[PDB]
RNA sequence: AUCGAGAGG
């Protein structure tokens, strides 16, 4: 119930981000670029948000953490700025 | 169901020769490859339009209204 | 289609300049491609082009009657005294370029027949339809601007591959979404909601 | 004659043309084959208006046999082209307007042929829409079959047209190549069982080139400028018209390539 | 067809009646008709279960006396090396039903490819009856210029498929393209 | 020996003398320590499973045992320099190469592997199309529903 | 910027398989045991007479696109009958001290081995083979 | 089972589908009036709104349109039928119902939905003719054909939605397949034919066509690749044609039976840097297979990279093709005279051995042995001696079948045809079989009404002798049917079977997915497996590599 | 139904330029050309007199797709050389040739009897 | 059969064995039979197999004629799929078919129960026991509409 | 028209199956794919 | 809508 976080020390989830984590990412950023929400990356000759998106992640700029649940219901949080993308 | 006007590969006129063509084999009792060379359709695709086509026409024509 | 269960869609159609063209002239009607054949191991196909062939040019009808003695190798004789290559292999040159193709190509007439499946006839599509009342799903068939059946296989389908923000949109959103209101200590919808 | 490519004619007749085309790249041959066939525009039936129709035979298959119906297109270049004109419809300048009435008066079925069409537009004095006639006995080609009591009246427009944009419009029917018919260059891998001399046929033209001998190489260096063609004219334009033709409109199009480039 | 005994076992059916039946056939003197053969027992009529007992021949010309050189592209036939037939074939085609037997040199082709073609005779465009334009029907399909087959068999003159065909003579091309 | 395994390493070794230009007279610049102590070093790099703790450290070591016994195999001091005039930064960029794809190989997860492995039978079963012994699908059939009665028991003794 | 490899091979047989236009070629470098060479050559574009003795050369040179052959403009590298341009894959030792070369002209295949040459023919993308009658 | 699970859904689409080689395999042929029908909802962005603007001023039946404006209250504007149709001014906001355009994600499905790869995102192509265009080796995936099948297609209306289409279910993810450890897609068609013809040694490109393949290559850099022959004349090999299709920094091996390095038959592969050394391509070569071509610069490259190659491949081949020509023909049935009367002998000397084997039976002399009844033994005996004469007289005419024979050419390329097929039609189509077993007595003792009672022999057991090009006997004919009718049986029941199957095994474990802890659980969260595969490794990196320890002797370890 | 009109690929249409000409990019005095409304009979033509020419290196023309009708010409020739006077040069040259076998052929045509 | 066995030297060698095949099966009693190696004894049925050995042990056999069934046809599966399924059946208790009273007697959410088969049956006794189901499975979120806790779904999203 | 007129079913040892005595009464090739394969019959 | 029939992969 309470306090069912796993500290920061000693994260135990995969520090390369799983595909659909980063899918998601994506397009939640896509579908607020398209909301015209403030882009945090300066743009070049792009007018689609997905494409916007994938520079910023490339840029490492957009701000967001991804809750990583556990079977007992401990959740580990790991910002987009920790994760690693290939 | 009527004589074709062209042969689809030939694009040769065929329609004017059909009238003769029958009165040629009935006439003198001629065999359907030389009543075809006489037509002149020495390619096998203008001789197929008028060997394979038969006259449905004939058969209509026959109900009054 | 034709007979001996060659089966058909003419993915393109091309004018007789573009087509290849025989030494006499002669363009195919249609081409197929070869390797149909070997699959479906269909030699009347190749008699058929054959004796049609032969009669064409003999003005004999050709006999495809079964259980009768017909030598294949009678009938190229008859098309080696008509000229044509025995096998009825021809020397064809490319249309776009007039080089000789270096491989020579076999055409010769053959019975084909269209069929009642049409592409126009048939294709179907839907926006935003009408929907049966019952379900506030889409109606069935072309007929009625209906919408495609979502499929189990299908929808496990799109299960495996992760894409479960795309499954709802297209298992809600899409179709017969519903916006109720339930009272908690009830746990059903018989809480009467009035929104003015 | 003049320096170039040069013709030497085998065979002549208004429907058929042989001739031995020398001093040429492949490419250009075809190429003028390609504008023979489709390219060069004529005169046929792009409308046509029934207004009686007691015949078996529906409207429509009725009005696709009427385009492709010949006709005569030798001064089709005073004509111009219905898109080009400033006519609302049609003007007398740039299409030719028929009429084709017919009753099966007699018990007997009386035939339709292109003898019976007639023009209703100006001649202007040129020889354009005349229905032409090969036959022997000059009945036209067979449209339809009336019994008696049958009737069918009709109005044609006839427009200028290319055969690319439908097949009607092609003035020629049957074209013949042949170029390096020993097979000196190659070109093609012959198919035999047992021998490829035997099972082969030897070309016609064949016999008018010099055979090759199997002890001499294979030239490499080798490339074909003699090519046997022959014509073929459905009666619409004449032979002869028929590929100068085609040379001219290969030359226009290389004309408005260049009018383009000047352009730009 | 009945075979009897003549000293060799000879087809009933003779050379005669069939120039007889043949005259009748060319009228349309005494009518000459299957149940003409029926009724002078020249041929006879088997169920199934009768079959059992009987003993057939495929061609006529098996029954006659034997005796090499033979032409290497005819097809292996079995000497039958059996005596006292019943019975001979008509002709072995009969076996065939209407949309097979349209179908060319089925013996040269695998049956299931038979089959599917014997599947799409149904769906073949064709001119159903020349009554259509007079007939109100509520889906109605004919070609154009409907040609008859350039190979046919003969079990195909008594379908009438060659006076109303349901498919064109097209020249085709076995030939790699486009990819198309 | 032909079993499915990740990362591929002899196409590594072929990348690795194409993208650096290996001339085969020069000897290698590698000590034999370093090969050694890299191998070891690498196989210590290969996680699997991110946990430090013992049980979960010793899943991780019996999960890439197998993997680590092919690149042993295939890293052998002797080998390393026999087969190929491997370089020191070669080696270097082969153990670095080596790490990205074990990483790249790990399951993403949340990948639904139950679908997945459902219709991965599913698919050759459509295919399967027709002595003693049961086969195709009645006998999938057979396996696939607790059997009281097999069509065709069997027993093989040796 | 030299010939790398010059010398004179008779052909102990000629035999051409499965292909119409190339054949396969065996020969030995004459006087000396070392060397031998075995290859694909285009016998159509250029006869190969039996127990032919006809002269091999193996040449560095003489990115950059290639342009066709200037009428004159450029002299000829050479008079012989036949050359091709090929790449190696690998150089192998049958024995100690002795040396075998590897080659591949546009696919066709070229085998010399021989310890007359060890710096030349050194490994490199660039090789061509010059023939002359 | 059917309203809930299997709901009808909007923006949905259905066409016959038609193979294009020019289109890219990532593309889809989406029809006009089908992109005019499907919409896709756009919010007016500040990038796009120019164009968005145009796009209503176009109006809804010319693509690129639109259908419907929404507004911010939400009130619906019809483009098909307004006043406003004309004069509108999108407001910031406010939603356009876009016409489907190019490089839009969209879902492509064929109807046995029995794989992951039968649903799969492509991008739309908009093109005229309304049949769906796809490319040729996306057809093996999703097992569709041209023999009048029918897709769907489906649109995608949210931003997330479409990412999540584009991020997982794009094809260049999907080229490699979990199971098998192989690529689904594959070159096979008459470019994986003729890409054998062009490799041949034997076949030389010249300077004009060169050039012309050169320029098909989307690609190209814009260098000419050296002649290969230069002095007799200049000539390219088809290889290094190809090669030039190849991407820079790829290596390539293959091993086989006669992969000598000097590779006399030209089997085997060998490519250095996007450079073909030596051999001749197969389906070995590019069609899908683990260490496949595909399967190595998919791993390496990356995905956009060797779908790209597919198209490269494809345009290459096809053009060379269609300058060289090709064709199956009735000759290429027909085989040798006198290899026709080896294998008649062939077929004599079978049934003199059946005959003496059944003569032996008839003395009762053979002994049974444990567990088999003597029938048994003698069916067996002869059934294995006719198969026997069936592969014999096919491999006589393997032997006779020449080089240029077209059946032997896609059959060496292994687009199509088998050693069977070949060999019931050229020789001998074998003996039939019902039921597992030779053709039986459905009449008492009698297998047909014609032939004699009690006769076991070869051709009343349904053994036919004649090839489907010497003519079936009226017997072998209804033999044949037997055998083809219960084939047809056999499938019907069988997709059937398996359909439900399928359908049970999905079900059953729909739930189970790896958790954050690598731990495979279901919903309850019982552990199935605690590592997936016991390794925790992806499916489409895995690929076969031999283990040197594991063989060999001890010496040759130690050496 | 969807089918185009056959009008368009005989006939050019609005906003459509004859020809278009893009430098190619990383190449040297390279260019390709957009010819609009045309096919491989007006491409096999310049494709073969711009290879018969010495100066000019290069010579290929290509369709996209065989649904419409447009090809694409890519052109390189040596330094001080533009392609445009390459190109001109072939279409004069073309022209040249067909008036010549014109003449002569009419003449042919005119000495035979029939 | 022809078995591969360790040479002396270490390499492969090939020596054949004989072997005996049986129509029936006893396992119980023929395993205590003399003269067998009982190391080497298998059989096609696994049932026998997990009742005689161990539960473990009929998860191999079974995935081993999986296998068997896969390569008749000469395709090959991955062995993880396969896995999977065997020990979806083998995790609980013996073995558990894939049929409708397979899942059914299993615990989990209802919903999911009710999708395969009986569907009324399972949902009366769900509505009888005043069963709760979680709403974890991922059929019962497809009913419910809402997104599963699937792949893109499992994960949460929160700001900064 | 003629195949529908001549058409026979088969209400429902093994039906589906040609067999040996449907030879000269039954067409040997003439069935509906589908469910339909064997059970109906062209005479 | 219901039921049924036929047909396509
Ligand atoms: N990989 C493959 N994909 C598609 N068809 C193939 C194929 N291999 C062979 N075929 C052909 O499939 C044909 C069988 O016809 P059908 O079963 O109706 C098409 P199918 O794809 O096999 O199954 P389907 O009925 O689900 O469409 C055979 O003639 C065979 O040549
Ligand atoms: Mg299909
Ligand atoms: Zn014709
Ligand atoms: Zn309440
Ligand atoms: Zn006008």
């Amino acid at each position: 119930l309470k306090e069912k976080a796993i500290p920061k020390d000693q994260r135990a989830t995969t520090p390369y981000m799983t595909k659909y984590e980063r899918a998601r990412i994506l397009g939640t950023r896509a579908l607020q670029i398209s909301m015209n929400a403030p882009v945090f990356v300066d743009l070049e000759g792009e007018t689609d948000p997905l494409r916007i998106a994938m520079k910023e992640l490339a840029e490492k700029k957009i701000p967001l953490v991804i809750r990583r649940y556990l079977p007992d219901g401990s959740f580990e949080d790991w910002s987009v700025e920790e994760l690693i993308v290939d | 169901m009527i004589v074709p006007v062209r042969c689809f590969s030939c694009g040769k006129v065929v329609g004017d020769k059909w009238e003769s063509y029958l009165n040629l084999l009935q006439e003198d009792e001629l065999d359907e490859g030389t009543a075809l060379s006489r037509l002149g359709l020495k390619r096998y695709c203008c001789r197929r339009m008028i060997l394979t086509h038969v006259d449905l026409i004939e058969k209509f024509l026959r109900y009054n209204p | 289609a034709s007979r001996h269960g060659q089966k058909g869609t003419i993915g393109i159609t091309y004018r007789r300049e573009d087509m290849p063209f025989t030494a006499e002239g002669i363009v195919p009607d249609l081409i197929i491609n070869p390797h149909a054949i070997p699959s479906r191991m269909t030699v009347a196909h190749l008699i058929e082009c054959l004796l049609s062939k032969v009669a064409a040019l003999s003005g004999n009808e050709g006999d495809a009657s079964p259980f009768t003695d017909i030598t294949v190798e009678g009938i190229s004789k008859l098309l080696r005294e008509h000229g044509y290559q025995s096998r009825g292999f021809e020397v064809m040159y490319n249309g776009h370029t007039g080089k000789k193709l270096m491989a020579q190509i076999f055409f010769g007439p053959t019975y084909y027949q269209r069929l009642r499946h049409m592409v126009d006839d048939k294709i179907h599509a839907r926006a935003r339809g009408p929907m049966q009342v019952l379900t506030r799903q889409p109606v069935e068939g072309r007929s009625r601007d209906g919408g495609l059946r979502f499929g189990e296989m299908e929808r496990d389908c799109m299960i495996a591959h992760g894409a479960a923000s795309f499954l709802k949109e297209r298992l809600m959103e899409a179709s017969d979404a519903f916006r109720v209101h339930i009272c908690g200590i009830c746990g059903l919808m018989t809480v009467i909601a009035k929104l003015n | 004659s003049e320096e170039g490519p040069q013709v030497k004619i085998r065979e002549a007749s208004k429907d058929n043309v042989d001739f031995i085309l020398s001093n040429v790249d492949l490419a250009m041959a075809n190429s003028l084959r390609r504008v023979m066939i489709a390219e060069i525009p004529t005169l046929a039936i792009d409308s046509v208006e029934v207004e009686t129709n007691t015949t078996v035979l529906a409207d429509e298959f009725i009005a696709h046999r009427l385009g492709l119906i010949p006709l005569q297109s030798m001064d089709i270049e005073q004509l111009e082209y219905s898109r080009d004109c400033f006519c609302e419809d049609h003007c007398d300048k740039c299409s030719v307007v028929l009429t084709l009435q017919a009753f099966g008066e007699s018990e007997s079925t009386t035939n339709v042929y292109s003898k019976d069409l007639v023009i209703v537009s100006n001649l202007m004095g040129r020889n354009i829409g005349h229905p032409i006639i090969q036959d022997k006995e000059g009945n036209g080609v067979l449209i339809c079959k009336l019994r008696k009591g049958q009737e069918l009246k009709l109005t044609c427009v006839a427009k200028k047209g290319i055969a690319k944009e439908h097949a009607k419009w092609g003035p020629a029917a049957a074209i013949e190549f042949e170029y390096d018919p020993w097979n000196k260059l190659k070109h093609t891998d012959y198919w035999y069982e047992q021998d490829s001399a035997k099972e082969w046929p030897q070309s016609k033209n064949c016999e008018y080139e010099d055979p090759p001998n199997e002890g001499d190489p294979f030239d490499y260096k080798a490339q074909a400028d003699t090519f046997y063609m022959n014509v073929e004219s459905v009666g619409s334009i004449p032979v002869d018209q028929v590929v100068v033709r085609g040379i001219d409109t290969l030359q226009k199009k290389v004309a408005s390539i260049l009018l383009a480039l000047t352009q730009m | 067809f009945i075979v009897e005994d003549d000293g060799h076992k000879e087809l009933k059916v003779r050379k005669g009646h069939i120039a007889k039946l043949m005259a009748t056939e060319y009228q349309d003197v005494e009518e000459y008709t299957w149940s003409s053969l029926l009724n002078e027992g020249l041929v006879e009529y088997i169920d199934a279960e009768e079959e059992e007992s009987i003993l057939i021949a495929m061609q006529p010309e098996d029954l006659e006396p034997a005796e090499l050189d033979v032409d290497p592209a005819k097809r292996i036939r079995v000497s039958h090396h059996a005596t006292t037939f019943t019975h001979c074939e008509i002709h072995p085609s009969m076996i065939l039903g209407v949309a097979a037997s349209i179908i060319p040199f089925p013996d040269h082709n695998q049956s299931p490819r038979n089959t599917y073609q014997s599947a799409m005779g149904k769906q073949a465009m064709g001119v159903f009856l020349t009554n259509y334009n007079v007939r109100m029907d509520t889906m109605a399909n004919i070609l154009y210029y409907p040609q008859k087959p350039l190979g046919t068999t003969r079990a195909m003159e008594y379908l009438k498929f060659r006076e109303l065909p349901a498919g064109q003579n097209a020249i085709v091309a076995i030939a790699c393209y486009s990819g198309y | 020996a032909n079993w499915p395994l990740p990362v591929n390493i002899r196409r590594i070794i072929q990348n690795a003398q194409q993208t650096f230009h290996i001339d085969h007279t020069k000897p290698s610049d590698l000590t034999i320590k370093d090969i050694v102590l890299g191998v070891k070093d690498l196989q210590e790099n290969l996680l699997v499973l991110r946990g430090k703790n013992e049980i979960i450290q010793n899943a991780q070591r019996d999960a890439v045992t197998l993997f680590c016994c092919l690149l042993r195999s295939r890293l052998a001091t002797r080998r390393v320099l026999q087969e190929y005039r491997l370089t020191k930064q070669a080696f270097d960029w082969v153990l670095s190469n080596i790490e990205a794809q074990f990483l790249r190989s790990v399951v993403h997860p949340g990948e639904m592997v139950g679908v997945l492995a459902a219709q991965s039978i599913g698919e050759p079963a459509t295919q399967m199309t027709l002595k003693k012994v049961t086969s195709g699908v009645p006998r999938l059939k057979e396996i696939l529903n607790v059997a009281k009665n097999m069509k065709t028991p069997s027993l093989t003794v040796y | 910027s030299n010939t790398l490899f010059d010398d004179i091979f008779q052909v102990s047989e000629v035999d051409p398989g499965r292909y119409n236009k190339v054949c396969r070629i065996e020969a030995a470098s004459t006087t000396q045991d070392q060397c031998k060479l075995t290859l694909d050559i285009n016998v159509e574009l250029f006869p190969v007479a039996a127990q032919d003795s006809l002269t091999v050369t193996i040449a560095s040179s003489l990115t950059r696109s290639w342009r066709p052959p200037q009428a004159g403009d450029r002299s000829l590298a050479d008079d012989y009958d036949y050359v091709m341009y090929g790449t190696a894959y690998k150089f192998e030792e049958v024995s100690k001290d002795l040396i075998a070369v590897y080659y591949s002209f546009g696919g066709l295949l070229m085998r010399l081995e021989g310890n007359y040459r060890n710096l030349n023919n050194l490994k490199q993308e660039n090789a061509y083979l010059l023939i002359r009658r | 089972r059917g309203n809930l699970m299997g709901k009808r859904v909007d923006f949905s689409a259905r066409t016959v589908i038609s193979g294009d080689p020019n289109l890219e395999l990532d593309q889809v042929g989406v029809p006009k009036s089908i992109a005019k029908t499907l919409t896709y909802p756009e919010v007016v962005t500040p990038y796009n709104i120019d164009r968005l603007t145009q796009l209503v001023r176009n109006g809804p039946n010319e693509h690129p349109g639109a259908k419907y404006v929404i507004r911010d209250s939400g009130d619906r504007i019809d483009l098909r039928y307004s006043k406003r149709a004309g004069d509108i001014q999108l407001q910031y906001g406010w939603k356009v119902e876009r016409h489907i355009m190019d490089n839009d994600p969209v879902l492509f499905n064929r109807q046995p939905s029995l794989h992951k790869m039968s649903m799969m995102a492509h991008r739309v192509k908009v093109i005229p003719y309304s049949t769906f265009r796809l490319n040729l080796s996306v057809t093996s995936p999703y097992n569709a054909d041209f023999d009048g099948d029918e897709m769907n297609l489906h649109v995608p209306q949210s931003e997330e939605t479409r990412a999540e289409l584009s991020q997982l279910c794009a094809v260049p993810l999907q080229i490699v397949s979990p199971q098998s450890n192989k690529p689904c897609m594959g070159i096979v068609q008459d470019t994986l034919c003729g890409i054998r013809k062009l490799t041949l040694r034997d076949t030389f490109i010249e300077l004009d066509q060169v050039l012309n393949m050169l320029y098909w290559v989307p690609d190209w850099d814009g260098v000419i690749p050296t002649p290969a022959i230069i002095k007799p004349k200049p000539l390219w090999s088809g290889k290094q044609i190809l090669s030039v299709a190849i991407p820079n920094g790829i290596h390539l091996q293959r091993f086989d039976e006669g992969t000598t390095l000097l590779s006399p038959k030209d089997n085997g592969m060998l490519i250095i840097d996007g450079q073909i050394i030596f051999g001749v391509v197969e389906k070995k070569t590019v069609g899908s297979s683990n260490g496949g071509l595909i399967h190595v610069v998919t791993r390496e490259k990356g995905p956009q990279v060797c779908a790209k190659l597919f198209g490269n491949i494809q345009k290459v081949v096809n053009f060379w093709l269609l300058h060289n020509g090709f064709s199956t023909g009735i000759g290429d049935t027909i085989a040798d005279g006198p290899t026709m009367r080896e294998i008649t002998e062939t077929i004599a000397e079978a049934k003199k051995k059946v005959l003496d084997v059944t003569k032996e039976a008839q003395a009762n002399l053979l002994t049974a042995k444990h567990g088999m009844t003597l029938r048994e033994s003698f069916e067996d005996n002869v059934v294995r001696f006719l198969n026997e004469a069936r592969d014999k007289a096919g491999r006589l005419a393997e032997v006779n079948l020449k080089d240029l024979n077209n059946v032997k050419q896609m059959v060496m390329a292994g687009s199509k045809g088998s050693f069977i097929n070949i060999a019931q039609m050229s020789a001998c189509v074998g003996q039939q079989s019902v039921e597992g077993k030779r053709i039986a007595f459905g009449f008492v003792d009698r297998t047909l009404p014609h032939f004699s009672k009690d006769d076991y022999s070869p051709e009343s057991k349904g053994f036919v002798e004649n090839s489907y090009l010497r003519g079936l006997t009226p017997q072998e004919f209804f033999f044949h049917a037997m055998g083809g009718r219960e084939g047809l049986i056999d499938t019907a029941v069988k997709t059937a079977e398996t359909g439900y199957i399928q359908r049970r095994l999905v079900k059953a474990l729909e739930d189970i997915m790896v958790h954050y802890d690598n731990t495979t659980r279901n919903s309850l969260g019982n552990v199935i497996q605690f590592i997936y595969g016991e390794d925790g490794m992806d499916a489409a990196h895995i690929e076969k590599q031999s283990l040197d320890t594991i063989g060999g002797s001890d010496a040759a370890f130690e050496k | 139904m969807n089918a185009p009109d056959r009008f368009e690929l005989f006939l050019l249409g609005e906003g459509e330029s004859k020809l278009k000409i893009d430098p190619d990019t990383k190449a040297p005095n390279a260019v390709v050309i957009t010819f609009e409304k045309e096919d491989h009979t007006l491409g096999n033509l310049i494709r073969a007199e711009l290879l018969n020419d010495r100066k000019v290196l290069f010579a290929a023309y290509k369709v996209e797709h065989p649904f419409f009708a447009r090809f694409k010409l890519r052109i390189q020739t040596t330094e001080g050389y533009d392609p445009k006077d390459a190109l001109k040069n072939a279409c004069n040259s073309i022209i040249n040739k067909l008036g010549a076998l014109k003449t002569n052929f009419e003449t042919e045509w005119n000495l035979q009897t029939l | 059969y022809d078995r591969k066995v360790p040479s002396p030297t270490g390499e492969y060698v090939k020596e054949p064995e004989w072997v005996l095949e049986t129509d029936g099966v006893n396992l119980s009693e023929v395993m205590t039979v003399p003269g067998i190696d009982p190391t080497r004894i298998y059989t096609n049925s696994f049932i026998d197999i997990m009742e005689v050995l161990g539960i473990e042990a009929g998860r191999a056999a079974l995935y081993k004629e999986v296998y068997n069934v896969i390569a008749s046809d000469g395709s090959y599966v991955n062995y993880r799929h396969m896995a999977l399924l065997v020990d979806v059946m083998t995790t609980q208790g013996g073995l558990t078919s894939v049929t409708r009273h397979g899942f059914n007697r299993s615990n989990t959410g209802a919903l999911m129960r009710c999708s395969f088969e009986e569907t009324v049956e399972i949902l009366f006794e769900a509505g009888a026991s005043a069963e709760l189901d979680d709403c974890r499975g991922v059929s019962e979120n497809v009913i419910l509409g809402q997104m599963a806790p699937i792949g893109t779904g499992a994960f949460d999203v929160m700001i900064d | 028209t003629l195949s529908h007129l001549r058409r026979t079913n088969t209400p429902i040892a093994k039906p589906r199956q040609l067999h040996n005595t449907h030879w000269g009464l039954v067409c040997p090739a003439e069935t509906p794919e589908g469910q339909a394969c064997g059970l109906v019959k062209n005479l």
